[PDB]
């Protein structure tokens, strides 16, 4: 899979569904901010810091 | 009971939004409900040349 | 200054000219061989689909590279997309392949 | 949907030719160091509160003077500054500088917001100096 | 350069903007709790080291 507005890989349809809800599409909200460079595959999403049992977050 | 209070009711020739709120508080109003979305700050780092 | 706008409700994407204007995926292009490297994964996912059975043609303009030869019998289908592939997505912000 | 709250109050799709995940490149400036960096540099300032009051109306803070109070928060800095740089004397000292800085005054519990000292908190004195006048039955 | 697209939205609400004065407040506010306390000047100028 993979959104075609910022170039993201997922892997669920329900993923994709959930993702481009960032971008502002429909379809049938615990990230901040959500980044991602071009020339590498990183992306860095930034969570608050109270929550517990952060999965390689910022 | 206070016929002042029920304003927009009562009164026949009150506009809808009509409010006297410094001297009595209406217990009958328009009230404007909202449904927005706040999404997070999202951005695509492009590299230069 | 390089930038891609998405395409919506079936219009299709747009790349941004050198002077302003934006333009399609097809036809024929220039590109720098330090702005593909730039963005090499950005711009494999998006060009290589259009490339592979679209209409576009891109001119990478290096100056100097080395290469590799890879001979084939003429008498038998053969496909080079395999090999072009392999290259275009290890192109890297700092090294390239023959 | 309920929100917790942080403090206490009143309580045919094939797969298309561009995808893979392969890492090539590896940046040289280190992804992980420069998040680490910027993890110890986004921190908020320290809440500096001692010398204002609490709920029932008495300073917060040690009974210590003003300008020992500032030697002391000088040196614990270049203690502090020391243990940060993983050696045993600081390099970069806070105290004990060339500058005579005698008139330095730093914020503390020892006074009160009118300006007199609080050797026996606000409460108390206000306590006090209302029991004074109170009275009883005749009999 | 950073780019970030978005679809067609008037219902979208992202609160950010402010006035140089509150800014500027906020400042004042900071320098006060400063405060001669060097213990709360170490920390910044270590870390941006
Ligand atoms: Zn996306």
């Amino acid at each position: 899979y993979q959104c075609h507005v910022c170039s993201a890989v997922l892997f669920s349809p329900l993923d994709l569904d959930a993702h481009v809800a960032s971008h502002g599409l429909h379809g049938n909200q615990r990230h901040i901010t959500e980044f991602i460079s071009s020339w590498q595959n990183h992306p860095i999403v930034q969570v608050s810091a109270d929550v517990e049992n952060r999965k390689t977050a910022q | 009971i206070p016929v002042e209070r029920y304003n927009i009711l009562t009164n026949p020739d009150a506009p809808p939004t009509q409010i006297q709120l410094p001297e009595v508080v209406d217990l009958y109003n328009v009230v404007t409900r909202y449904a927005y979305e706040t999404p997070p700050i999202t951005a695509v780092v492009m590299g230069v040349p | 200054d390089c930038r891609i706008s998405f395409g919506m409700n079936g219009a299709a994407p747009m790349i941004r000219d050198e002077t302003g204007m934006m333009v399609p995926f097809e036809g024929n292009w220039i590109f720098p061989l330090a702005l593909w490297q730039m963005n090499t994964r950005y711009f494999n996912q998006q060009f290589d689909a259009w490339i592979k059975t679209g209409e576009l043609r891109i001119r990478i303009e290096m100056g100097a590279y080395p290469y590799m030869l890879h001979y084939y019998d003429p008498r038998q289908y053969a496909n080079a997309w395999n090999l072009t592939s392999a290259w275009l997505e290890e192109i890297t912000p700092t090294s390239i392949p023959s | 949907k309920r929100i917790p709250r942080k403090t206490k109050g009143k309580s045919p799709a094939t797969a298309e030719p561009g995808t893979s995940n392969c890492e090539h490149y590896k940046a040289r400036p280190g992804i992980a160091s420069v998040q680490k960096a910027t993890e110890s540099a986004e921190l908020p300032m320290k809440n500096n509160d001692e010398g204002t009051p609490d709920k029932r109306g008495n300073t917060k803070g040690a009974l210590v003077n003003e300008h020992v109070e500032a030697r002391d928060e000088a040196d614990d800095a270049t203690k502090k500054q020391a243990k940060d740089t993983e050696k045993a004397k600081a390099q970069v000292t806070y105290s004990d500088t060339g500058i005579n800085n005698a008139n330095e005054l730093s914020r503390s519990g020892n006074v009160d917001n009118e300006g007199g000292s609080n050797q026996k908190p606000m409460s108390t004195r206000i306590a006090e100096a209302t029991s004074a006048i109170v009275s009883k039955h005749p009999a | 350069t950073v780019t970030s697209p978005y679809a067609p939205s008037v219902n979208r609400l992202m609160p950010y903007r402010i006035s140089n004065a509150e800014r500027q407040i906020s400042q004042i506010i900071r320098v006060m709790n400063i405060g001669n306390n060097a213990t709360v000047i170490q920390p910044v100028l270590q870390d941006i080291s």
